[PDB]
RNA sequence: AGGGGAUCGAAGAUGAUCAGAUACCGUCGUAGUCUUAACCAUAAACUAUGCCGACUAGGGAUCGGGUGGUGUUUUUCUUAUGACCCACUCGGCACCUUACGAGAAAUCAAAGUCUUUGGGUUCUGGGGGGAGUAUGGUCGCAAGGCUGAAACUUAAAGGAAUUG
RNA sequence: AGGACUUUUACUUUGAAAAAAUUAGAGUGUUCAAAGCAGGCGAAAGCUCGAAUAUAUUAGCAUGGAAUAAUGGAAUAGGACG
RNA sequence: CGGUAAUUCCAGCUCCAGUAGCGUAUAUUAAAGUUGUUGCAGUUAAAAAGCUCGUAGUUGAACUUUGGGUCUGGUUGUCCG
RNA sequence: GGAUAGUGGCCUACCAUGGUUUCAACGGGUAACGGGGAAUAAGGGUUCGAUUCCGGAGAGGGAGCCUGAGAAACGGCUACCA
């Protein structure tokens, strides 16, 4: 769901106020910022080398990651650049002493670094207000694939 | 063992199986319905004043035998006509035709009481006026 | 049943029954109290010493009054191997 | 005694003797044992069939006992284990035989009634397999391509 | 009565507002 | 009945019994030596066997299928294992 | 299905005492009928019971002595707080003075009155007096 | 709709019984009954007892299967079957006795193991009538099916059993 | 106090938090009480104890436990260590 | 209850209940184990879908360290200082 | 990119076709302001909470705005409707 283009829409993509020189004849790639959000989350080397740019990266973007830390289990990764989590939790209806089945659906944001799919649980963390929706930016795909990590047989 | 589910995680069909068995009682379905309000003479009111129509008395039913006095009285709050009952002996003459008369519930939760049939209202206050005070003599109709 | 002093406060202990050690009820017409004499050498029953077992009401309805008792008579050495306790 | 899809209550069954070790008597070599598993596996017979065969014609109480494994799971070890499961492939083709049936006479209902059974066992069973990954998650039954598999 | 032939009585109003929805419809 | 041991059953009670039903469940079947006019291989066959077994030396059949356990043929003679 | 056994347990257990007998069969024998068991055997409710192998789930034969009067599980084993403990035991118990509502709790299977002591609770098994 | 078309028989035609009798008794008698396609989805569709699972009490029988008999007739010389006889076991429609359990009882071996109340789970009921009516959906060619109140009225309606 | 890996829960104990008023409840002769948060004691020459506590049963945070209930490992070894 | 002897209507007498309060009306709570999670019933009283399959929901067999010995810390009832 | 004090489909331009839902979404009703709380009381609960405290909203219904740090104010203005 990644254009092999780095930049493929109308306007640039740039990390802004990051500035590689042309003039200078180290001629590296680019000059790529970076941070760790902390927290003890490792940032992934597909965002450390990788050449994407998402300016709502936790990683790479200027967004900042705080407040609530919510691990859920992805529902849907099929609408761009984003991603809807279902979060199961059982509520305790006192009258009768028993739990109640419940869910909720938590859009996100996951990086361009982060290869997800339908069924990954997912570690993810608050950030600011990033669209209409979405306030949290996926920090880790524990399960990548929970149970197709052996695939094939052949003895 | 018994028709509810038991488990842990079955709050929601219990909830839901007794907030639909709910609909079963009369008080619940008026409180909710909020029938009072729509269909009865009176909306969740106790009380309600009116104007004497004409002065009608009704027979009573087989075990008891006589005509109690009662008059029909149209409500001013709504326009709703309503028979109702004068209690005491010599009250009916008390209360003259096309007077205000404050009408209050039979005490049968708005059904026919005793002998007397499609009635449900007693009357306790005329012109102003209360009839059990004008039965002892300890006030009169003012006669406006 | 007893009282912080320590001195008894009920009624009376009642009777167990010795089959099924379910208590004796006062009323209950239909237990029984069952005395075996004790015999000395020569087969003379020695007068005013036994063996005394309640039999409750219970089991007597149910139809194993018999066999309990056999059982028990069995056990304190009444009867040789009149009773198997692998059935 | 459930029967799951009937109102039987039977428990006619197997009871398996309370040793897992080899029984005293028995001479044969585990070596051979699983020698005679392969090859009757190469003749092209279900694991269930071999197990009969090894315990008719010859000593073999059971595989497990006297090898260690599973006759399907020694199956697997030699990469002889079909790609659909035993069981599963007997539905199949009961479901096809009465499918058959019906399209040949249409009136009969029982047999209809009797197929929409078979059809349900079938999709648990399928379910099962599913969810152990035995099938590949696109797998499913559908009543114009059972013929193939069972072919 | 018996609840058959109210039941029956019933149709039979129903026979009668059928047919003259019906004819009014 | 009130008293009675079912850790140490009466072994006739425990050939009463159903099978699945004992104390600990074993099976009432047991496997046969059979010897076949034939030749002198002695086979092992299964009591309540399936198929028509066969000695592998000669195409004569040493059971038969049946409801319950194996019938075995006319001549063929066996000992218990 | 046999959802709880530990239910078939003690309804096995309690028709076995009201008819008087003095032995039962339970058949799935799994930890928590042994605890259970293990714990009616330290208050004195139960005889001598024993574990017959089956390599298939086991077996349990229960000796009874007439003192028990009635087992019983709570099938859904709720959580019980340890304010709640007291009102489980009102509920339940016959007298203050006696009786036990057996719990899990994270110290293992245990008499109210242990739990209590111990100050813990956890989930509800069943009750005993 | 197409095929058949014997019997029996809604409607109808009459002959009787009666005060009336287009009801019961009788004689004819279309539709229907019998079918191939397409609809219908309701019955006192009843065991008026939801399904799965465990345990609790004695007695015989009966159906299907399987085990054993030093069993009996069978006859094919002996045997193998089969058919019985005895014992046991699994499963099924069932049945008798009893309460030591349950029920308001009639009664139930489940309608037991329920104030000593919790094995899992689905559906339904909250006095009677109005009423399974109206309305609104939905299915049907139609018949009608599914879903389905209120206004109002009423002190009872109802269950089992006892004596007349 | 730093890199390092953290199976994940449900559950439960303890604690921080859940504004005051209200409820509970301690002290206190408003003349008793409803109340109120007052008051008490000196020789009469200023000396004083107060304005206590608990609960909220959900959500979140920390914490000890690991029975009960669920999920995950190593089966093509692409497994674990040196 | 009242149809010619009204312990029930209208009064007089006596008495009863609460008492500066008491009576009525509607609403609501306990009674209501007549909403039943604790805790209801379904053979006949109202109530088991005609039967079966089946997604969601609810629930789901047993099994993976139990023992022991010592030392040692608080809290008890101990015998007495 | 514009606007915002500032994030934000908050608005615009161009793209993608997506988001919620039998765990009841959406719609309808509320003689519904939410809560702290009140009545009731074996335990579980049922009903109420317009009102002495905390929040929110409103000044006849609607929109629009100047001044200021703070108003879409109404015992401030502008207009329409009544
Ligand atoms: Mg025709
Ligand atoms: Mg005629
Ligand atoms: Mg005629
Ligand atoms: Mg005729
Ligand atoms: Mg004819
Ligand atoms: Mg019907
Ligand atoms: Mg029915
Ligand atoms: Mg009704
Ligand atoms: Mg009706
Ligand atoms: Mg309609
Ligand atoms: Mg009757
Ligand atoms: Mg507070
Ligand atoms: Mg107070
Ligand atoms: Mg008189
Ligand atoms: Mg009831
Ligand atoms: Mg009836
Ligand atoms: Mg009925
Ligand atoms: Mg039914
Ligand atoms: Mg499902
Ligand atoms: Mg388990
Ligand atoms: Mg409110
Ligand atoms: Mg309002
Ligand atoms: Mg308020
Ligand atoms: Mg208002
Ligand atoms: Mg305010
Ligand atoms: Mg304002
Ligand atoms: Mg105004
Ligand atoms: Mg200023
Ligand atoms: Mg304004
Ligand atoms: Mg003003
Ligand atoms: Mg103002
Ligand atoms: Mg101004
Ligand atoms: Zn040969």
């Amino acid at each position: 769901s990644t254009e092999l283009t780095v930049q493929s829409e109308r306007a640039f993509q740039k990390q802004p106020h990051i500035f590689t020189n042309p003039k200078a004849k180290a001629n590296r790639k680019t000059k790529r910022w970076y941070k760790n959000v902390g927290l003890g989350f490792k940032t992934p080397k597909t965002a450390i080398e990788g050449s994407y740019i998402d300016k709502k990266c936790p990683f790479t973007g200027l967004v900042s990651i705080r407040g609530k830390i919510l691990t859920g289990t992805v529902v849907s990764t099929r609408m761009h650049r984003t991603i809807v989590i279902r979060r199961d939790y059982l509520h305790y209806v006192p009258k009768y002493n028993r739990y109640e089945k419940r869910h909720k659906n938590v859009p996100a944001h996951v990086s361009p670094a982060f290869r997800v799919q339908v069924g990954d649980i997912v570690t993810v963390g608050q950030c600011r207000p990033i669209s209409k929706t979405v306030r949290f930016n996926v920090l880790k795909v524990a399960s990548a694939t929970g149970k197709a990590n052996k695939q094939f047989a052949k003895f | 063992g018994k028709g509810k589910p038991r488990g842990l995680n079955s709050a929601r069909k219990l909830r839901v199986h007794r907030r639909n068995n709910r609909w079963a009682e009369t008080t619940y379905k008026k409180r909710l319905l909020g029938t009072a309000f729509k269909s009865s003479p009176f909306g969740g009111s106790s009380h309600a004043k009116g104007i004497v129509l004409e002065k009608i008395g009704i027979e009573s039913k087989q075990p008891n035998s006589a005509i109690r006095k009662c008059v029909r009285v149209q409500l001013i709050k709504n326009g709703k006509k309503v028979t109702a009952f004068v209690p005491n002996d010599g009250c009916l003459n008390f209360v003259d035709e096309n007077d205000e008369v404050l009408l209050a519930g039979f005490g049968r939760k708005g059904k026919a009481k005793g002998d007397i049939p499609g009635v449900r209202f007693k009357v306790v206050k005329v012109s102003g006026v209360s009839l059990l005070a004008l039965w002892k003599e300890k006030k009169e109709k003012p006669r406006s | 049943m007893e009282n912080d002093k320590g001195q008894l406060v009920e009624l009376y202990v009642p009777r167990k029954c010795s089959a099924t050690n379910r208590i004796i009820k006062a009323k209950d017409h239909s237990s029984v109290q069952i005395n075996i004499a004790q015999v000395d050498e020569e087969g003379r029953a020695i007068p005013g010493e036994y063996v005394t077992y309640a039999l409750s009401g219970y089991i007597r309805a149910r139809g194993e009054a018999d066999d309990s008792l056999n059982r028990l008579a069995q056990q304190d050495g009444l009867l040789k191997n009149v009773w198997s306790y692998s059935r | 005694m459930g029967r799951m899809h009937s109102k039987g209550k039977g428990m006619s069954s197997s009871a398996i003797p309370y040793s897992r070790n080899a029984p005293a008597w028995f001479k044969g070599s585990s070596d051979g044992v699983v020698e005679q598993i392969i090859k009757y596996a190469r003749k092209g017979l279900t694991p269930s069939q071999i197990g009969v065969l090894l315990r008719d014609a010859h000593g073999v109480t059971q595989a497990k006992v006297i090898t260690g494994n599973k006759i399907l799971r020694i199956l697997k070890s030699n990469g002889l284990a079909p790609e659909i499961p035993e069981d599963l492939y007997f539905l199949i083709k009961k479901a096809v035989s009465v499918r058959k049936h019906l399209e040949r006479n249409r009136k009969d209902k029982d047999a209809k009634f009797r197929l929409i059974l078979i059809e349900s066992r079938i999709h648990r069973l399928a379910r099962y397999y599913r969810t152990v990954s035995v099938l590949p998650p696109n797998w499913k039954y559908e009543s114009a391509t059972a013929s193939a598999l069972v072919n | 009565m018996r609840a058959k032939w109210r039941k029956k009585r019933t149709r039979r109003l129903k026979r009668k507002r059928r047919k003259v929805r019906a004819r009014s419809k | 009945v009130l008293v009675q041991d079912l850790l140490h059953p009466t072994a006739a009670s425990e050939a009463r019994k159903h099978k699945l039903k004992t104390l600990v469940q074993s099976p009432r079947s047991h496997f046969l030596d059979v010897k076949c006019p034939g030749c002198l291989n002695i086979t092992t066959v299964f009591s309540h066997a399936q198929t028509a077994v066969t000695c592998e030396s000669c195409s004569t059949v040493l059971c038969t299928p049946t409801g319950g356990k194996a019938k075995l043929s006319e001549g063929t003679s066996f000992r218990r294992k | 299905t046999r959802t709880s056994v530990l239910a078939d347990a003690l309804n096995a257990i309690n028709n076995a005492e009201k008819t008087g007998k003095r032995q039962v069969l339970i058949r799935p024998s799994s930890k928590v009928i042994i605890k259970f068991l293990q714990v009616m055997q330290k208050h004195g409710y139960i005889g001598e019971f024993e574990y017959i192998d089956d390599h298939r789930s086991g077996k349990i034969v229960v000796q009874l002595n007439g003192r028990l009067n009635k087992c019983g599980v709570i099938s859904p084993r709720f959580n019980v707080k340890i304010a709640d403990v007291e009102k489980w035991t009102a509920n339940l118990l016959p007298a203050r003075q006696f009786g036990y509502v057996i719990l899990t709790t994270s110290a293992g299977i245990m008499d109210h009155e242990e739990a209590h002591r111990k100050h813990v609770s956890g989930k509800i098994l069943g009750f005993v007096y």
